[PDB]
């Protein structure tokens, strides 16, 4: 039982660079065993690079793969757009035949600010039984980003519902929405329902509120 | 655990499981007891102890050290390649089977070079030369059991679940060593074959060609002769004479065939000599009466030169052209022996590990297995090298059958 | 030139028995070594099972061991792998692959199938119409949400008017939590597209079969 561990986990990259992704054994492994596979969204993960160097049929030339023993990369000569996928590394020295930690390969872009627009719960939903709070988060760079739900400057955990996409493949901008579900009971308590958003772009979160009737 | 397709089903195959053990089986019956007489007649029959015998000696020893375990070597591949022996006794014979692989080859250069050597080069210490050859024959036995111990020491067995056999050999136990196993195979390609083939090609280049200037100097001794006869003014006789004067100085210095062994001191070598003393002394005397000006008187002194000629030289000088079929077929016997036995081996052997090292597995694992068969065929080929080096071995080859 | 597909999944519950297939085409499937790899929700590969193409030889690692059996078909051309005792931690992606040698691999994948081991019932999903607030329409482009709380199991087909518009479009995927998937779909329209014409979304479901359209009203 070899652990691999390949770093980093999620790496961002623009295009024409000298992209290089680590994969790390816990024991000594074969050249002979080390093989990399290419994994888009939705689709198998196919081969790539067979034994640490030598490459599989229909792979371009701008990959060549190195490293022997522990240490062992992938090497890519020019990033391109279809190269934005998760690379995993497999062994076959020892059984269990470990898999990798999985590169997740992303376009890096300029930094975007994300436009939060804030959703009241449905008359439909209310009427029917709960009364779920929806805010959107749209076109931001990078990944990382955080909510907070407060009721009344209150700090709510209770409810909140988090969703994340993978980048784009028009403009490579990344999405969240987050969730807050209450009952009909407890919603007509309260009067204002904030929303705070930090991100890289500036250090005073993008704050969508709205006040009932 | 489980080795790859292709491999899995060389080891399930019939090429394994049939072919070999006939082969091996061919081998066991012809090279064992035709080593086994080739080394009794070097040891108890040869009464000449000399530098070739001492090489064929060890080959034979080289051949038979090996093919003595091949009943364990044939009933592991009839029970569908299952080692049930032990370890240890798997690597006694691995290290024997490369043993002999090398040793042939070492002490084929040894032989060729040597024999080479007293065409081009003689020298009269057959005491001192064969005790040079028996040291250096330790020497080579003890630097191969030194250059074969990263075969010894390592594990050379693995159980293989899928297929209930344990493999000698044939599979690598630890794939994580192939970078050293073609690096070890490719310095011996170099070094232990491609360097003694070199000075193996090239001693049967100088060997072969001595023996037809043996077969030139003869030549121009009877087509000269032939020409003083047939010629009519006084130039075309004192040329041929002095042409025909050189042939026989040179002829005289070179070993004849008759007496291959016998030392330059010997008193049958002295009689071969005293026949030229007679003809060199009837060309003087052709000479004289040419440098005087007697031109049929130089001419009537060359038919008793056909008579010493006929009686001293056609004699001893009477099968130099054996001599020289015997060679040709020796350098046709090894190349046929590098052909099938030495550089598929080799040439496979670096291209093996090379690919489990490149990829993990190797397609040409068929061929590498036929080529370490085939390889095993040179102390089948052995026999045929000590017909045409050993006199003493053809008595007991021809009185056998 | 080699294509797999696998077949089988779906619900089922936990602690019971199921079979997948893999379907092999374009090479001779005795002469090549089949494998079964899992996929988790969290993206994460992982090993199964492993059969060789010369007979029964099979081998599994400790942790499926003594539940998983991979069964294997010459004369059909179709693999197999049935499951006994099953568990909510066996909820994954299915890959079946072709290992042509120990250095080389799976050289060849399938396409994966999903399993989702659980108990919770066939649950009709809930669409819900979210709309800006009052007065608020003074913006260049104005963001229209909808969604589907309360649905088991995945996945549902959402598109914004029957599919004709996907600008400014993003689908966010569900997450598993108290055993009913949430989902949410945000449109940016220009401000002189909405309220102008209806602006609404078609949600449907394959598992219970409903097939929901909801109107998108600013009050």
């Amino acid at each position: 039982q070899i652990v691999l561990t390949q770093s980093p986990a999620i790496m961002s990259a623009s295009l024409g660079e000298r992209v290089t992704m680590t994969c790390t054994a816990s024991s000594s492994i074969s050249s002979s065993y080390l093989h990399w596979y290419q994994q888009k969204p939705g689709s198998s993960p196919k081969l790539w690079i067979y034994s640490t160097s030598n490459l599989a049929s229909g792979v371009p030339a701008r990959f060549s793969g190195s490293g022997s023993g522990t240490s062992y990369s992938l090497t890519i000569s020019s990033m391109e757009a279809e190269d934005a996928a998760t690379y995993y590394c497999h062994q076959f020295h020892r059984s269990p035949y470990t898999f990798g930690g999985g590169t997740k390969l992303e376009i890096k872009r300029a930094d975007a600010a994300p436009t939060v627009s804030i959703f009241p719960p449905s008359s439909e939903q209310l009427t029917s039984g709960g009364a779920s709070v929806v805010c959107f988060l749209n076109n931001f760079y990078p990944k990382d980003i955080n909510v907070k739900w407060k009721i009344d400057g209150s700090e709510r955990q209770n409810g909140v519902l988090n969703s994340w996409t993978d980048q784009d493949s028009k403009d490579s901008t990344y999405s969240m929405s987050s969730t807050l579900t209450l009952t009909k009971d407890e919603y007509e308590r309260h009067n204002s329902y904030t929303c705070e958003a930090t991100h890289k772009t500036s250090t005073s979160p993008i704050v969508k509120s709205f006040n009932r009737n | 655990f489980s080795v790859d397709e292709f491999s899995a089903s060389v080891l399930t195959g019939k090429l394994t499981t049939v072919f070999l053990p006939i082969v091996y089986t061919i081998v066991f019956v012809v090279a064992l007891p035709s080593n086994g007489m080739a080394l009794w007649v070097f040891l108890f029959r040869t009464k000449k102890k000399a530098p070739a015998v001492i090489y064929m000696a060890n080959l034979a020893l080289a051949d038979l050290l090996s093919v003595i375990w091949f009943p364990l070597k044939i009933a592991y591949h009839i029970h569908g390649n299952n080692w049930i022996y032990g370890e240890a006794l798997c690597n006694v014979l691995i290290g024997f089977f490369y043993a002999n692989m090398y040793c042939s080859i070492l002490f084929l250069t040894c032989l060729s070079v040597q024999r080479a050597w007293e065409i081009v080069n003689p020298m009269g210490h057959s005491r001192k030369k064969a005790n040079i050859a028996i040291g250096i024959s330790l020497a080579i036995w003890l630097l191969i059991l030194l250059v074969t111990i990263p075969l010894y020491v390592v594990k050379q067995t693995i159980f293989i679940p899928a297929l209930q056999i344990t493999t000698c050999h044939d599979v690598l136990p630890e794939q994580l060593l192939v970078g050293d196993m073609f690096n070890y195979f490719l310095s011996l390609a170099i070094g232990v074959f491609l360097f003694p083939a070199f000075l193996t090609a090239s001693a049967y280049v100088l060997m072969i060609r001595a023996l037809a200037d043996l077969e030139d100097n003869w030549e121009t001794l009877n087509d000269n002769l032939k020409v003083i006869e047939k010629a009519d003014n006084a130039a075309q006789v004192k040329d041929a004479l002095t042409k025909m004067r050189a042939a026989a100085l040179d002829a005289q210095k070179a070993t004849p065939p008759k007496l291959e062994d016998k030392s330059p001191d010997s008193p049958e070598m002295k009689d071969f000599r005293h026949g030229f003393d007679i003809l060199v002394g009837q060309i003087d005397d052709a000479l004289k009466l040419a440098n005087e000006g007697k031109v049929k008187e130089a001419q009537a002194a060359a038919e008793q030169l056909k008579t010493t000629r006929n009686a001293y030289i056609q004699k001893y000088l009477e099968n130099s052209e054996k001599k020289r079929k015997r060679a040709i077929k020796l350098a046709v016997t090894v190349a046929a022996m590098y052909l099938i036995c030495f550089t598929p081996s080799n040439l496979l052997l670096v291209v093996h590990y090379f690919l489990i090292k490149s990829q993990g597995q190797s397609h040409v694992y068929a061929l590498y297995i036929v080529a370490l068969c085939l390889s095993t065929l040179n102390s089948c080929i052995d026999p045929f090298v000590y017909y045409f080096v050993s006199h003493d071995f053809r008595d007991h080859a021809k009185n056998a059958l | 030139e080699v294509i797999l597909v696998e077949s089988g999944g779906g619900l089922v519950k936990p602690g019971g028995s199921l079979k997948l297939s893999c379907a092999a085409s374009g090479f001779t499937f005795s002469s090549y070594a089949m494998s079964w790899v899992r996929q988790t929700p969290e993206k994460r590969l992982e090993w199964v099972a492993t059969i060789s193409g010369i007979g029964s030889y099979t081998y599994y690692p400790d942790s499926v061991k003594g539940r998983f059996t991979i069964s294997r078909d010459n004369a059909k051309n179709t693999l197999y792998l049935q499951m006994s005792s099953l568990r909510s931690e066996d909820t994954a992606m299915y890959y079946c692959s072709r290992q042509d040698y120990y250095g080389s691999s799976y050289d060849y994948w399938g396409q994966g199938t999903t399993l989702t081991v659980s108990s919770a019932k066939t649950t009709a999903p809930s669409v819900y119409p979210l709309a800006p607030v009052c007065g608020d329409t003074t913006g260049s482009s104005v963001t229209l949400g909808c969604l589907v709380k309360g649905y088991f199991p995945e996945p549902v087909t959402l598109t914004w008017n029957s599919g004709s518009l996907s600008s400014g479009v993003h689908t966010f995927p569900a997450v598993l939590q108290s055993d009913l998937y949430t989902l949410s779909s945000s449109v940016t329209v220009t401000s002189s597209t909405w309220p102008s014409q209806s602006i609404t979304c078609n949600v449907a479901h394959p598992a219970s079969s409903t097939k929901v359209d909801k109107k998108i009203e600013p009050r």
